[PDB]
RNA sequence: CCGCAGAAGAAGCACCGGCUAACUCCGUGCCAGCAGCCGCGGUAAUACGGAGGGUGCAAGCGUUAAUCGGAAUUACUGGGCGUAAAGCGCACGCAGGCGGUUUGUUAAGUCAGAUGUGAAAUCCCCGGGCUCAACCUGGGAACUGCAUCUGAUACUGGCAAGCUUGAGUCUCGUAGAGGGGGGUAGAAUUCCAGGUGUAGCGGUGAAAUGCGUAGAGAUCUGGAGGAAUACCGGUGGCGAAGGCGGCCCCCUGGACGAAGACUGACGCUCAGGUGCGAAAGCGUGGGGAGCAAACAGGAUUAGAUACCCUGGUAGUCCACGCCGUAAACGAUGUCGACUUGGAGGUUGUGCCCUUGAGGCGUGGCUUCCGGAGCUAACGCGUUAAGUCGACCGCCUGGGGAGUACGGCCGCAAGGUUAAAACUCAAAUGAAUUGACGGGGGCCCGCACAAGCGGUGGAGCAUGUGGUUUAAUUCGAUGCAACGCGAAGAACCUUACCUGGUCUUGACAUCCACGGAAGUUUUCAGAGAUGAGAAUGUGCCUUCGGGAACCGUGAGACAGGUGCUGCAUGGCUGUCGUCAGCUCGUGUUGUGAAAUGUUGGGUUAAGUCCCGCAACGAGCGCAACCCUUAUCCUUUGUUGCCAGCGGUCCGGCCGGGAACUCAAAGGAGACUGCCAGUGAUAAACUGGAGGAAGGUGGGGAUGACGUCAAGUCAUCAUGGCCCUUACGACCAGGGCUACACACGUGCUACAAUGGCGCAUACAAAGAGAAGCGACCUCGCGAGAGCAAGCGGACCUCAUAAAGUGCGUCGUAGUCCGGAUUGGAGUCUGCAACUCGACUCCAUGAAGUCGGAAUCGCUAGUAAUCGUGGAUCAGAAUGCCACGGUG
RNA sequence: UUUUUUUUUUUUUUUUUUUU
RNA sequence: GCGGAUUUAGCUCAGUUGGGAGAGCGCCAGACUGAAGAUCUGGAGGUCCUGUGUUCGAUCCACAGAAUUCGCACC
RNA sequence: GCGGAUUUAGCUCAGUUGGGAGAGCGCCAGACUGAAGAUCUGGAGGUCCUGUGUUCGAUCCACAGAAUUCGCACC
């Protein structure tokens, strides 16, 4: 009966920042809202092989961006055509540069986010997705983990239908501050409306 | 679940109570016209249906439901007689299949098919 | 059948929930309407009613009149008796059912066969003729019974023989609260003949109508009446039930402990009836205590038509007899065989050196409560529901009923058959609730205490109702609402009354052609906006492209607190400082039961010793906190002054480091050791020692569980808004009336008061859209000069009490600001029919108000002040810490 | 097994679809 | 027609020297109830039928008049 | 071949041969109330089935057509 975010509450112990960057008391607005539009547009770029941590460094305002995705070949390019549009791009709203480095994804079963990309990937076949849904998160779970929960509200049947399921392929330790647990989401559709998958991967005690 | 007030209501929604008396044989029949009706104040104002009581030998006197559309059902006619007393009705426990002899019934309603017997319009 | 000529000539209805079966786009408002069990419709209707498509199926598709389906039910073939319904208080005998079990015998029924019936279309199987499905059929069989006979013998019945002795009558014993008539033993206490003490006896949530110098009982002595069973009486005895309480005489019930004798099933068990028959009426005449329905009132009165309490019959019981009859339940007869049993409660009795509380036995009367089984959950566990059975039964579903309509009986009322017109939809039982609950019980909180200060009546600051005004704006109506949201309803974040503009509008984009951006008055106009007159010309500089920055013209294109808690997440609450729940597994419970709360004890405490089939898994736990408060070092701060240095008398300026202060890092109080307490547990008291003490205080976090309560007026967003609109520009105004209340909030009623002159001490705060002293002009609201002051420097407090000396003399005043004569102001388009404050004249209610809405237990409400924001701004709202008390 | 401190308090409408 | 009661609180009605306006009840407040009645304590509730006169003073009385209303007159 | 009555607000119907209409039920509404009811108020509803002509003027009349209906001429 409450949704409980373990990340967040706890930046130094073992879940580091979406962003650390220092703006002092009338320079901080552009910043911020740099800060939705850089992020916007790598993960539209990022989406064939998605992006699990999307790090937003700011060295001296411009741009120290440290980008986790499953497969950085196709965001290098052909070797660097690519690496010089993004950098143009995420420095040109700033108005100040953005020195683009990426990380791998090391093997996406057992990551922060990328168990929900997987189910939220198979609502766009348009079938029935629930054959390999339960089935997705157990693969990813002999490859890491030692519990977690999912949870998948939306419009996934017919006509007027919507309706939410809950799932459970270990136990969870809801909050616990000093664990290795992630909580994190993704968001799907299928011509009638939202899906979206939520989780919370209990990995490890401490 | 005291069950002398409970049964009477509980929550069933089509609510099987239905009040149906007199026999003396079968309820599917013929019924004469005997005398029309159009009077007594209710709160379903009830307009243009003339509801009229028919000769039926039965140990009291009752009453039918004009069963279909189309205005004429005269005094002097006799139709066919079957149940279906709608909540709106008191005292009648009969509806009809009123289109016999010269009292019509539907007139050039081409939607009423197999329900009361119509022809084709222009496919 | 064989060539031409052409897919040519051949299909549709239910409808579409969910039942087998396909769904949406829309309508009309329990309209019209299907109405089979269900289900649909109560302005968001999946099939009502229209329509789009498609569906089940295709000479077919829905549906209808009846009735069994599924569903187990009239049961020789097929059965349930704790249930629906369900062994009927009760059995005198008349017929009837079962008649003890085997030998020698018998085959009528038993069963098998041989032979007859059922010519022909069966049911149930094959083979075929048409092209063939069908159709036309032929062939193969199976027919309980009944006939006529041949056998085979285990039952059914018999026949001859015998027994097992079911059944009784004698013989012989032994006791009780006796079926019916008899004899009848004994407390109280009325009210009297007279023996007395004087006023008080009954009765109650509180007492009453009688009664008392014509003496309230009581209490003796003398008498006249009515006639329970008080107990050796029971930790019990009998009895068909009922139903008696003392004991006895007679009729002498039942029995039933036994040497046996005599006959061999004369038997069990029953309907219609036979007797009996608790409540009650009929009596017919009375036997006529004490109590107590009615009777009769006094009384408690929202009506008592009452319960009291004295007074009060009937019930007490019943000669005698139609008595039906309901609660007399193993929710249950007749019983024999049942032989793991073992344990008590009782009765009679066989046998013991009866050294004995009964030892070895052993039936009866009764209860206890034991395997294999049977089996939900309680557990019932062989005489018990698991086997085996003789019937006299009841058993026909709702609602029709305990009911009538012929007459069997009855003294009439009724008993008793329990039929039936018709009607109609499921439930009786468990077991689980917990309704907010002047239960037993544990408690506890201003619930209540003891008590403190008051709110009230008249007058005042004021929002609904309600006056009806020209006309009226939402939602406010107990614990979940108060000063609305509004913390400024007369530019005001605009309701609303309007009028003046619009519907890409105020705000903001992507291309198309083009522009340099702005300062100053004059006249119009209520504002929005209108008509003129002058003054200006920026930075890159590819002279390209544009910037700052203004345009007009394109296509795309703009918005609003609109509430539902109910898609959901944050967040907040009063409950909550209870030591929480339910679960990963397990398993007794099919599941709502919590399943650790059980069984002993122990604490104020789920306190702590254990036990109990119960673990332990982590999020509440264990506690991190803030401010203290006392200090410890490093400190000296505008601070800040120990001890002296000058004094021109001001920490003034020399001059140094005790402590406040300011304060960062931090730190120290524990049953620590002393007496009493008891189990040298417990912990509770005083205290060594202290700046707190047994959370030391004050803030704080405020888990699940939180009312189907909110924040629906910033929330964050899923389902859904109006969009000629709920979208955005702009000047006016009027909310307050006044009968009515009613209160919240204000006060005025004089000395534990103030009034007049003079005297001793704190600070909590906010502070450049700032706060401002000294100092000038003052009757003062209020003008001016301006040092200063950014966080102990500037300033706003010079709290009010209190204290020393004077004045009233209890007096409507000297105090009451209700208020109304005039006078003035700080802003403003703005306050006037609209305020907010000032100077002098004054002076409406005034004199201690009842009832009955909760303040407030401690350093806490009387008492005693100062500040803040909203915001061009006046809240009495509220909000927070100090202090005589 | 003495258990009357006053008797009464209008209908609604809550109720987050569905096969499993 | 004469005589008479009567037009006195929502409701039943008391009342008069001839100078006050009453009560059971009802409403309302005070609170007790979340609420209301009871029961409570306080406030309030009047076409005194009209006119006229006596008179200190008329609700009252006498006189005149309306209007209900009662008995008897009527045969 | 007759010709007469009834038809009225959404229902029922009073009554109407010329001045063109009427009550309750039901409906909606200003509030109290989440919405209603207790208490407290407000609005209607039609030219009387209708259409051509009358007529200064129609439900009405002359006259035709509709709905409820009537017995007789009907064979």
């Amino acid at each position: 009966g409450q949704k409980v975010h373990p990340n967040g509450i706890r930046l130094g112990i073992v879940k580091p920042w979406n962003s650390t960057w220092f703006a002092n008391t009338k320079e901080f607005a552009d910043n911020l809202d740099s800060d939705f539009k850089v992020r916007q547009y790598l993960t539209k770029e990022l989406a064939k092989a998605s992006v699990s941590r999307i790090v937003i460094e700011r060295p001296a305002k411009s741009i120290r961006v440290t980008i986790h995705t499953a497969r950085p070949g196709i965001v290098i390019g052909k070797k660097g055509e690519d690496v010089e549009k993004l950098r143009k791009v995420v420095a040109d709203i700033a108005g100040v540069p953005a020195q683009i480095n990426i990380a791998e994804v090391r093997k996406p079963e057992l990551d922060a986010k990328l168990v929900a990309d997987s189910i939220t990937s198979q609502l766009e076949r348009r079938v029935m997705f629930r054959r390999a849904m339960k089935r997705a998160v157990q693969n990813a779970m002999r490859l890491g983990a030692k519990g977690i929960k999912v949870e998948v509200s939306g419009r996934l049947g017919g006509a007027e239908i919507a309706r939410t399921e809950w799932y459970r392929e270990g136990r969870v330790p809801l909050h616990t501050l000093r664990a290795d647990i992630d909580y994190n989401t993704s968001e799907a559709h299928t011509t009638y409306g939202v899906i979206g998958v939520k989780v919370w991967i209990f990995k490890g005690e401490i | 679940a005291t069950v002398n007030q409970l049964v009477r209501k509980p929550r069933a929604r089509k609510v099987a109570k239905s009040n149906v008396p007199a026999l003396e044989a079968c309820p599917q029949k013929r019924g004469v016209c005997t005398r029309v009706y159009t009077t007594t104040p209710k709160k379903p104002n009830s307009a243009l249906r003339k509801v009229c009581r028919v000769r039926l030998t039965n140990g009291f006197e009752v009453t039918s439901y004009i069963g279909g559309e189309g205005h004429n059902l005269q005094e002097h006619s006799v139709i066919l007689i079957r149940g279906g007393r709608v909540k709106d009705l008191p005292g009648v426990r009969y509806h009809t299949v009123r289109g016999a002899l010269d009292c019509s019934g539907v007139k050039d309603r081409k939607q009423a098919r197999s329900k009361y017997g119509v022809k084709r319009p222009k496919a």
